[PDB]
């Protein structure tokens, strides 16, 4: 949360990535993972299967 | 220098228990019949 400087540097010369671990998301295929051993969760999810006529 | 880590396996079904076919092998059956017997006032049927 704070403004940073360097002074002699172009912003080719610089990859700077956001942070954030308040919440969890979803185990998508198309996001790549945080650590290897990939600790996880689970939330339960609606609509289950049911008999009708 | 960047490596990629793919990784896929298979699981049963989430309702496999709601819908799936069973494999069996069938043996000697048993008869099992139901008979209506009818002589003079009685009037019954037993399960055999
Ligand atoms: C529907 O009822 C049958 C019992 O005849 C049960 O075995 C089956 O699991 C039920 N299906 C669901 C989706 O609850
Ligand atoms: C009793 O026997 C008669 C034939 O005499 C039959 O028509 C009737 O169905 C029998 N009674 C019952 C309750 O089934």
């Amino acid at each position: 949360n704070s403004d940073m400087t360097i002074n002699t540097c172009l912003i080719e010369q610089c990859h700077v990535s956001v942070t954030d671990h308040k919440k969890w998301q979803f185990n998508s295929p198309f996001v790549p993972r945080a650590d290897e051993p990939a600790r996880k969760g689970k939330v339960h999810i609606p609509f289950p299967l049911d008999n009708i006529t | 220098e960047n490596t990629q880590l793919s990784e896929a396996y298979v699981d049963r079904s989430d309702v496999c228990r709601h819908d799936h076919a069973s494999a069996y092998k069938a043996h000697t059956a048993s008869l099992k019949a139901k008979v209506r017997v009818m002589y003079g006032n009685v009037n019954q049927t037993v399960d055999v």
